[PDB]
Parts: C-alpha cells; structure tokens; sequence
C-alpha cells in the first residue's frame, strides 16, 4: 500500500515503504536520494519523534502516515 | 504573572461565597483554581432541577440535597491546597468579621442590603453578582479606603542609560527607543545597574523632568563621583486609593462601568429593570413565571412606579424608561444560563482576587452585561409559556429562557472542538452543560495532539493530577462524558495541519455543523479558518493573554472571514539574526537567544559528534571536525582520557566561563580595537555604540555562582554521573577554592605552547590529539541529548540560559534580562488565567446560541474583547464581508469559482475558454499549490505543449502524484491580465 | 498564497533580466525555487560564474527568502555550505516591500565588494584583513577550481 | 482642516498625544501608533467608544473630538 512521504521543501515524492521492511533501511535510502544530512531533521509522524532506539510498532505507524521533518540546527 | 508579594496575600485570604447557585459555583471554581486559601460555602437550600443547567458540580444524583454540601466534594477535589468548608448556620456578624471577601451570588435584595451594610461597617470587601436570564449584574464595594498597590497590568518600565552629566538639572541622555516617548515628567524612577555613581544604586526613588528632544534629568549629581556607563533606569508605580459607596447608598445613585454614554443609559435602564424585578419578588413572593405576559406587565408597571427622582438630579434622562427592555428582561428572567454564569463568575472572581491581592484597578461598583441578542429576532417566533414550561430534564433552566424547540435544536448538532488546552476544556464544559450534541442524532469531536503536563494541570479543572501522560483529547472527552452522560465525544489525537489533510477531508468535514477553535498559535488558527472557509462552516475562535480576552464568530457569507496577523504568524517560527550572536547583542533578548542557541549547538550536537557520525562513516577529514570538537571538548576540560574524577566540581566550569566571556572578548579586541576599525581608518564615527570589556568573575556575586552551579549540574546530568545540587555544599566548595585560575592560566588556552595559535598552526600533533579524543569518546559511554524542559527544574536550563544572557549583557553593558522578556519568549510561557478563560468560554457559548438558533442577520452576531484588569469590555457587531472587484467580476472572501470537468475531462484550452467567456477574465497564471500550469509569457512552443493536455493529467505529470481516491474538487489559484499585485481572485474549484 | 506573487515576480524579472544574472529559471513542479547564475564583475570572481538557489518559504513576503550558493565561492561572509548573511535577508531589516530584485542587487554588491563587518567566516576574514595578497591567491585558486564556466 | 490632538492609549496602561486631523484616515492613525509603539499594523486594531475602527474610513465619521482616548487592542494568540 501507499504511504504519503513528504519533504519540508514542498515536494512530496512518495516512495514505496512497507511495514514488513524496517523503517531504517528505507529512511537511509530516502536521505541518500535527497542529499541532505539526516541529523538536520528527524522524521516524525503525527508528532511522535523517532529515536535510534524506538520500536515503531508501539506507536503503530498508520497507513498514509503524516510523516514530515522539521528543520533544526544553525548551519549559518 | 506570578508575583510573590501578591501570591503571599492570596493564600492568606478567606472568602465566603453565599448563594451557591450556578453563578456561585462558577465563582468558587475560579477562586479555587486561582488558589484562594480558604473558601467557606453557604447554601442550605435543597438542589432543584433548574440548578442542573448552569451548575456543573451538582449532578442528577445530588437532587434534594444542600447545594453547598454537594458541591464541597468536587470543589475540594479541584485543588487540594484550597480548604473548601461548608457553613450550615446563618450569615452573622461574627462570621462576617473573620472573612476577607464576601460574595453574595443570586441573593434577594433584603439579604444583599443586610450583608452589604454589615461588611461595609467593619472592613470586609463585598460583591453581589446575579444573573437573571440573559442579563447580569455585579456590584463591588471595598470600604471607604481601599489602597491598590499596582494599578496597571504592565511591568515597571526600563530603559538603557546612555550618559549622565552633572549640574543643577543633572541632565542625562538615554538610548533611542519607545521608552523615550513612554517616559513622562512627574514620574518616579530608580537605578540599579550603572558603572560609576556607586552609591546612586539602592538610593531613594526620585522624580524626573521631561525636556525637548528626549532630554531627562534626575536632579543634583555634581557632588557625586564620575560616571562610566549606564545600565538601566526603572519606573516605579504609584499606589492609588479608591473609596466605594456602600450598597444601600449606591443602589440609588449607581456608578456604572461603561465605555460610552449610550451604554451608560442602557445600563441605567437595566438597573431600573433589576430593581423592578426585586420589588416584584418582594411584593409577590415568586419570581416572574417563564415568559409569562401577565408577569412582564406587572414588572414594567413596577419599573414605572420606581421613583423617577430615584435617578440623579444633575443629569436628567433623555427618554423615560425603556418599556421594551424591561418587558424582555422580565420575560426571560426565569432560568439561568451556562455561558452567562461563566462570564459573570469570571468577572466576579477577578474582582475577588483584585480585592484580595490589592492589585489592578477595581470595578467602580456596578457592571451590567447585556446579552439579549441571543433571543429570537422580532420577526421570528418568541418562545411561549407552554414550551418554556419546565418538564424535569437537566436543561429546564435553559428551557425556561429559550424553549423546548431550541433545546432540541441544540441537542441535534455535530460540532468539532479543535484544541482542548484550557479554553477548549472550558468550552467543553459549556457544551456539555448546554446540551450540544447530547442526543442520538448528534455528537461532538475533540482534536488534540498533546499530553497533559504538570504545568498545564495547575489551573485546569477537566484534567486531574493522575492523568499526566494520557492524551488531552481522551481525558477531556472522558470529563465531558462524565459531566453530561448523554454526550457522545469522539477524541481524536491527530492534529489539524496541512499534512493531516487525508483524515480531516471531505467525508470528515461533511458531517460537522460547526467548528470551535481554541488554539494557542496564529498559524494554526489561520489554517483552521482556511479549512472552515473552504468547507463553509461556522467558526468560533477565542484567545487569551494574561487578563486579556477575545471571542469571535465567523459565520459564512455574513461576517468577515478570519484574517491572521501574518507578521506574528511568521514571527512564531522564524530564526534570529546571527550578527548579534557574533558581536553585538544590542539587547538582552539577543543575548538570551545567543545563550540558548550556543548551548544548543554545544550540547545537542555534542552527543551526535562523540559517537554516531564519527563511528559510522566519517573522521576528522570532514568539512570542519576540529572546530566542532574544539567548541565542546577543551572548553569543558582537557580530558583526553576517561574521567575518573567526579563530574561535579568547579575546575572546568571556570575555564569554560573564561573562554565564554573573557577570552572571547579579548579575542574580539585583538581582531579589532573597540574604538577603531582597521579597514575604515577614519570612519564617520570611530567605534559607534560598541565598547566591549572582558569580565572578571567575583565569587561573591550571585549571577556568576548561579551560572557555575547550573553548568556543573547540567554537565553532570549530561555525562551521566549522578549530579548533586551545589547550592548546599559544592557552592561553598567553589567558594573555598577562590583562585584556581592563576595556577592554570597559560596551559588551558590551547595545548601547551599556543598562546594565540596564530592561523591554523595547531598542526598534525593537535589533529591527532583531537582524533584520539574522538576515539576515546566513541569507545566511551554515549552522552544523551536533552531538550528544553520547563517542567523539570533539575535539568537547570532556564536558570543557565538566563545567567549566561545576563553575564554577556553585563559584559556588553546591556541592561540585564527582566522577567517581561522571558514571558514574551515563546518558551517558559505562563498559563492563561482561569478568569479570562471562563470569560471567553462564556462569550463563545453565547455565540454558539446565536449560531445554533439558525439563519440570523449579521447585526445579531457580536465579537467581544475584554481586559479584566482595566474592567474594559466591548461587544461589537462585526463588519460586513469585504467586496473586492475586478472589471465586471465581483466577489468577497468566502465565494469560490466552481467550473465542472465534464464526463470527458476538459482540457487546459477548454478550461481557459470557459473562464474567459463565462466570467469574462483572461487568466495569466494558473497555479495548483506551488505548481505552474499555464503562463502567458510562456514560449509558444511550451504553450502548445501544455495546452492540448487535460488539467487532471497535467497535475499528475507535474507533481508526480496521482489523483486522490475519492477526490472531489481541485483547488487552483488564477490570475488575470492587467491586475494589481494585491487583487486575490477567488479560488477556482475544478469539479473533477 | 506566496506562490502567485513569486510567479509574478519571476515573470516580471524574466523580460528584463539584470545584467549580472542569467538563466533565472524555475521548475513548474515547484515554483518557489529559483536557480540562477550569479556573474560577478570584480575579480577574480569576474572570471567564473556561481550557481545560487533562492528558496521562498510559503510565508513570503513576510518571511525572507533563503539564498544558498550551490557553487563553492570564496567570500569572507559566505560559508562553504553556501549560506549568505545578506543584511536585508537577516530578520531585522526585512520588510514585505523589499523585492527579490533588490535582494539580488545587494547580493551582487556584496560579492563584488567583500564584506568584513559581518564575517560568516571570521577566520578567513582575519586572514583577509591581515594578508589580502594570500586572500587573492586563494580566491583565484577556488574560482578556477570550483566556479562554473561563464556563459556568453 | 484644523488639526486636533487625540490621546491614543497603549495596551500597557500608557497614553500618548498624537497630533492628527479629521481628514486623515484610520490607516494613517494606525501607522503613527505602530511607529511610536513598535508594533505591526496587522497585529493590533484600535477602538473608540466601544466600537472598533475600520482602517479605510476618515476619522471624522467616527466622532473623534479633541482630548479623546482611542484604545489600542492587541490580537491575542494564547489559547
Ligand atoms: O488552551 P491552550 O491555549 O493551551 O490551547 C492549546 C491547545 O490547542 C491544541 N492545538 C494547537 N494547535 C493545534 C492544531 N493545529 N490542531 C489541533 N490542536 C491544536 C494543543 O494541542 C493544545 O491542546
């Protein structure tokens, strides 16, 4: 099934992401395709922050998840 | 805000609340939430049915019981500090002597006069509030001498001192700003921060004289010492005194609070009507029957019988009594409503706190709130005695004013409460008591994406203390269902933002009959208003700040669409400039954000730099790894090995402070002299308003130590070693070590033989040292990043950032941070006051009555704005919708262009032709969101490549997305040939 | 919506492009992203061209556009990431009235006349004010190493 | 055509004597108030005798007599 993936720059570019596959192996590919440092922004659905040690099944990633990232840091 | 002087007096005060009907319950609830120490209730009358439509504490099972005793349990449960007791005797002099405030809510004129005389005799502040249908009444008498100590809802002023000279006037000049215009002659000022003029600090406050060109003076300063630089000048408030006439005297010559003269006349008519109602109650024993024509005639006859000489003789009325007003008030004076109760209870509790804390200007003995507009219009059918007759349901209080038909219309509704923080919770209480969606054909919905916090539950009644963590939506839904058992709340956790447009779209917004948005931001309010305009839904919006409040209704096609303050909406999420961060935080706010972002970049990124990035794929060969390691590692100690020493000491805190202020300022001075610019040579002004000095730490001063403590505690918490609060013993330890720096001056700067390090002279030795430190940290324990948490005081975030900001501002001569700037900061925000929250909730409840009533003219609706500190309340009918026009096309901010697609989906050419002919407009730009579809300056080849296609296919080709399954319309923004850069054409709804 | 204003601005500026800016383009997919080739006048930047990327947030014109030098450029107040500290872009001098044309003119002025008042690269600003000869050396090297060929 | 001196009241218990004309506009009054108080025009409105003031009408329609207090009301965001 299709899950809405969006970028903070105004382009969605939905990608094939499934629950049967780990979220890390998909977010790494998305970050590589985009070209922006992952540490700049944390992917987050419905307002739940994602951690390096956080099971996704506890929070229950909904289909068509409202996943978006928030810009942080101060590069310049 | 939370002022310790006033709060000390708040807890030590005792207030009696007699006549605990719905209004008394509202007043007592607000007092308990605000934190009044003791609360003696008094209402021995048995609970009736009509008390269940306005009072939330009493339930259906509390029938035939004393209202005070029944409400005592819930009122005590609301806040445990408040000691809510119940008095079962009678109001006697001995009882009245002990209390500090006495509030008679909905009591007869006899008891009002008796208790008012008794209280005014000795020392007791007295209030007498009463709601009779849709008209309220408040009287406040605070004795013959009541001294308020802070007559404004504003922090004392402060201004940066530029220079002061000596002489007979002692004229001093200050930096340009709004404070220059704010300051006025005859005021009183004090001084606390100044370099030079040593004993002028802590001196007596003194007057000033305002001269032209923003010239001020203090007096005689010639005898004093030399002045170097000026920190700040602070204004001082002047305590005011008020004398209030007693009740028996003021009842004859009322002094109403109003913002006009016609409103004063209206309030005089209302006061005559209330006196007539009291005289009727004394002459007949029973209140006027619900909407009884006979009783209304008797009441108006009594109003005429009331002495025309009872009015003031120095200003005759332009017209005799308003028979229509008195008759309507008498007719609707049967039941008691929930929104009106909330509004009057909010105002009465604010007055009680005014009396208790001797703060803010008190009410001038009379206030009358008129909300008769909620009644049906002249043409429509006014409710009859037959349907206003009580039946036995909980809503018979509302029925006796509005009618069973209106009650059923309220019952059969679907609404959407977006946001349930504080105004949302009180709007939920109002909805539950009113009966909005309590039937089987109706319902409710609560949308919230937050979780209850210990800071939020402080002044909120729906949320308890055992619910910290559970969703606000779910808790508020449970509370509302507990309040009204027949209600059907559907808590939703997903927020209302552009990302969540697939959940809350078409199918969702098709069932809702209205929207009530109690939000805490401007962008969210603008988005919700945009959705409500797109779906043509009524919207009720409230907003509070301190004692300010605003309540507005935006009914489609009758009232102006909600427009947000775009400036503030952008300011909500906007980065700050970096020039002030680097070299000139001209104000305490820039030095505050510098401290915040410096701490963020030094700690949050430290966690990722020690382990993740270094150990995953990169090394020091990245863009600049040595700089990132230098900004965190050496400043926190040489380390380079696993630290076996305790992570709670002062050895590295002082070195960090040296590098943060003294070394930084010295390095800046070496970069350029404070008085000259090397490139300029001979500039227009040599060193204009910039003279930074390096700071030396003093162990005695509190700011330096508090910064040290905060840094040490946070570093211990961050490294993971158990950190102990230094305020008991380790502060004394750092005081015991007064001179750790002289033995470690040179080596702590950089390595061992780098006095200044020149330019990139660290070399491979230092590079390898940094790499070894990175490897040691990678093999060591991982530091855990921490976020800004106001609730947890142990992290020492607010104190640390405030101390750093104060230190740097004093280094730069900037006046120190004040509490006002911290409050204005989005973080560390104070909760809204329960009084103003209840006021806006009640006003929104009245707007809900008007909305639910049905098709109503614009003049029926009212937007309200209040300020309780100044007793300034306005309720004004809103403007007509704006009418914008271009050529022959005319439109407003609500309408939309609706072009159909057709069974064969039309092409770009077809749509363009349809527009151009049907609405007579030549489109130049056709945008879908941020996707162009057809320009006019486009090359003919591009036009002939895009035009033959069809709109739905073109959107697909450009975006890369697919048409939504179940999509109904496509919104496209169109421009026109020869149109101004401001004209906003109505959105085009391509009906796919 | 800011998108219509940005489209109008780009269409207005395309018919009369400024001399220092060429191929001011944007994707129809996302019209809030302008791609441009800054062409300096004052050496050594006068040799090559630099591709920049202007991004307009949806709060425009109440939120300053973000300018980032996609091409690596040797400027005392331009970071290697391409960020720029233009005084008008900073959120203290921004007004909705000021246009992207004026912003780009100020950017050209900044590039042609290196700034030291607000150094984004304070280290290299110090090297500039000390040894401008070494600065021209590194400037020429970086221009000839990263700069895009100057179009006709 | 003669000028008058109104007293615009700031939201923090302060007043200021603005020198305006009956032929001016509420927009001009708002601009002066904004300039003096360091506030944006779209963030605040101003009211007189209860009723608010549309920023497209002359001040003469609204009955501003000399020595009048035009209150300034801020748009509130807290919820
Ligand atoms: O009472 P309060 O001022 O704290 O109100 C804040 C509440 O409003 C909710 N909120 C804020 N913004 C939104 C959006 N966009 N959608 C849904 N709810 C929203 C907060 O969660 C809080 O409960």
């Amino acid at each position: 099934l299709s899950i809405l993936v969006r970028n903070n720059k105004g382009r969605s570019s939905t990608y094939e992401v499934r629950l049967t596959q780990t979220v890390a192996h998909l977010k790494q590919q998305v970050s590589g395709l985009e070209g922006v440092q992952d540490d700049l922004f944390w992917l987050t659905f419905e307002g739940k922050p994602l951690e390096d040690q956080l099971p996704l099944g506890e929070y229950g990633l909904k289909p068509l998840s409202t996943v978006f990232m928030n810009l942080r840091l101060r590069g310049g | 805000v939370l002022g310790s002087p006033a709060m000390q007096r708040i807890q030590g005060a005792r207030v009696l609340v007699s006549g605990l009907q719905g209004l008394g319950a509202e007043v007592a609830k607000n007092l308990v939430l605000m934190g009044v120490g003791s609360l003696t209730l008094h209402d021995p009358h048995p609970t009736c049915w009509s008390d269940l439509a306005a009072q939330f504490l009493l339930s259906e099972q509390d029938l035939e019981r004393s209202r005070a005793e029944a409400s005592q349990e819930l009122l005590a449960q609301l806040n445990r500090a408040v000691q809510v007791v119940v008095h079962t005797g009678d109001i006697t002099e001995d009882l009245l002597l002990d209390f500090q405030v006495v509030v008679l809510t909905a009591a007869k004129l006899e008891e009002q006069l008796k208790v008012g005389t008794l209280c005014h005799k000795h020392g007791v502040c007295f209030l007498a509030a009463d709601t009779r249908g849709l008209v309220g009444q408040l009287f406040c008498d605070f004795g013959e001498d009541f001294t308020v100590q802070d007559p404004t809802e504003a922090e004392p002023l402060t201004a940066a001192i530029q220079h002061i000279s000596q002489g007979s006037p002692g004229i001093l000049t200050l930096r340009k700003g709004a404070n220059t215009h704010y300051f006025r002659d005859g005021d009183l000022v004090t001084f606390s921060g100044i370099e030079g003029m040593v004993e002028l600090n802590d001196c007596d406050p003194r007057s000033i004289h305002v001269r032209e060109d923003g010239s001020l003076e203090i007096g005689d300063t010639t005898t004093f010492s030399r002045y170097l630089r000026g920190g700040a000048i602070t204004e001082v408030k002047r305590p005011k005194t008020v004398r209030h006439k007693s009740l028996d005297t003021a009842l004859l010559q009322p002094h109403v609070v109003a913002q006009s003269s016609q409103e004063v006349h209206h309030a005089h008519c209302l006061h005559q009507a209330f006196c007539a109602l009291h005289k009727f109650q004394h002459l007949h024993g029973r209140p006027p029957q619900p909407w009884d024509p006979v009783d209304a005639e008797t009441v108006v006859g009594l109003a005429r019988d009331l002495e025309p000489l009872k009015r003031t003789e120095e200003e005759p009325l332009e017209e005799p009594l308003d028979e229509a007003l008195v008759r309507t008030v008498a007719l609707s004076s049967a039941g008691v409503l929930s929104p009106m109760v909330a509004m009057l209870g909010a105002v009465a509790a604010q007055e009680v706190l005014k009396a208790i804390s001797r703060k803010f200007m008190p009410l001038d003995q009379w206030l009358y709130f008129d909300a008769l507009d909620c009644l049906p219009e002249d043409g429509e059918l006014l409710p009859s005695p037959e349907d206003c007759a009580l039946r036995g349901s909980r809503y018979d209080g509302q029925i006796a004013v509005f009618g069973a038909g209106f009650q059923e219309k309220l019952r059969r509704q679907h609404y959407l409460l977006v946001g349930a923080g504080a105004i949302g919770c009180e709007l939920l209480k109002v909805f539950a008591l009113v009966g909005l969606g309590a039937g089987n054909s109706g319902g409710l919905t609560v949308v919230d994406m937050d979780h209850i916090e210990r800071s939020n539950l402080s002044r909120q009644f729906l949320f308890r203390s055992q619910d910290v963590g559970r969703p606000k939506a779910e808790v508020a839904a449970a509370a509302a269902r507990g309040l009204n058992p027949d209600l059907q709340v559907i808590p939703l956790t997903y927020p209302l933002d552009p990302t969540t447009e697939h959940i809350y779209g078409d199918n969702f917004f098709s069932r809702v009959d209205g929207v009530a948005a109690a939000l805490d931001s401007f962008q969210a309010r603008r988005y919700v208003a945009a959705r409500c305009t797109h779906y043509l839904k009524p919207l009720l919006e409230a907003g509070t700040s301190g004692t300010w409040g605003s309540a507005t209704v935006f009914m489609p096609h009758v009232t102006e669409a909600y427009r947000a303050p775009a400036s503030a909406a952008a300011s909500e999420d906007a980065p700050y400039p970096v020039c002030t961060v680097r070299y000139f935080p001209s104000t305490a706010e820039h030095t505050l954000q510098w401290a915040r972002h410096e701490f963020e970049e030094l700690f949050r990124l430290s966690a990722e730099t020690i382990n993740h990035h270094q150990q995953a794929h990169t090394s020091l060969a990245d863009m600049d790894e040595p700089q990132t390691l230098t900004l965190l590692k050496p400043v926190l100690g040489v380390l380079r090995v696993r630290p076996q020493n305790w992570q709670d000491c002062v050895a590295w805190a002082l070195g960090h402070w040296k590098l943060c202020f003294h070394y930084g300022i010295k390095q800046l001075l070496r970069h350029f002299p404070p008085n000259k610019v090397l490139e300029d040579g001979t500039p227009f002004w040599s060193g204009p308003k910039q003279c930074p000095q390096p700071l030396e730490f003093d162990t005695n001063q509190d700011t330096h130590l508090l910064y040290v403590l905060a840094a040490a505690n946070l570093y211990a918490q961050m490294h993971g070693l158990p950190g102990s609060q230094d305020w008991t013993a380790l502060r004394e330890l750092l005081k015991l070590l007064p001179q750790p720096d002289p033995q470690q001056m040179a080596p702590i700067f950089a390595s061992n033989l780098e006095l200044a390090s020149a330019s990139a002279e660290f070399g491979p030795e230092q590079q390898k040292e940094l790499n070894k430190a990175l490897e040691v940290w990678s093999v060591g324990p991982p530091l855990k990043p921490l976020m800004f948490e106001k609730d947890d005081d142990s992290n020492f975030h607010v104190d640390f950032v405030v101390a750093a900001a104060s230190l740097r501002c004093q280094n730069y001569g900037i006046p120190p941070v004040n509490r006002a700037q911290s409050k204005r900061i989005v973080g560390q925000i104070i909760p809204a006051i329960a009084t103003t929250t209840a006021a806006v909730a009640g006003l929104l409840g009245l707007e809900l009555y008007k909305v639910v009533s049905g098709p109503r003219p614009r003049s029926a609706f009212r937007h309200s704005y209040l300020h309780l500190a100044e007793n300034y309340l306005i309720r004004y009918m809103p403007f007509a919708p704006a009418i914008q026009t271009f050529h022959h096309l005319k439109w407003t901010s609500w309408d939309r262009l609706k072009v159909p697609a057709g069974q064969p989906e039309r092409t770009l050419e077809s749509l363009l032709a349809h527009l151009q002919e049907q609405h007579g407009l030549r489109v130049r730009i056709l945008l879908h969101g941020s996707a162009l579809l057809y320009a006019a300056g486009w090359s003919p080849e591009k036009q002939a490549q895009h035009l033959p296609l069809r709109v739905t296919e073109l959107v697909q080709q450009l975006t890369g997305q697919a048409p939504a399954p179940g999509q109904r319309v496509l919104v496209l923004e169109l421009s026109c040939e020869g149109d101004d850069e401001d004209t906003a054409f109505p959105p085009l709804h391509y009906e796919l | 919506m800011a998108s219509m204003r940005v489209v109008k601005e780009l269409e207005d500026l395309q018919k009369k492009p400024p001399p220092y800016l060429r191929n001011l383009s944007s994707d129809d997919a996302n019209v809030l992203v302008w791609h441009a080739l800054l062409l300096p006048d004052q050496p050594p930047y006068h040799l090559k061209a630099f591709n920049l990327r202007i991004s307009f947030p949806p709060e425009y014109p109440f939120k300053p556009p973000m300018i980032k030098f996609t091409t690596k450029i040797y400027h005392p107040n331009v970071d290697e990431n391409g960020q720029i500290c233009l005084p008008i872009i900073s959120s203290e001098n921004w007004k909705p009235s000021t246009k992207t044309s004026q912003v780009l003119e100020a950017l050209n002025v900044l590039v042609n006349r290196p700034n030291i008042r607000e150094p984004k690269r304070m280290d290299l600003a110090d090297l500039l004010t000390q040894n401008p000869e070494l600065f021209r050396k590194n400037a020429e090297e970086f221009t000839l190493r990263f700069g895009v060929d100057r179009p006709s």
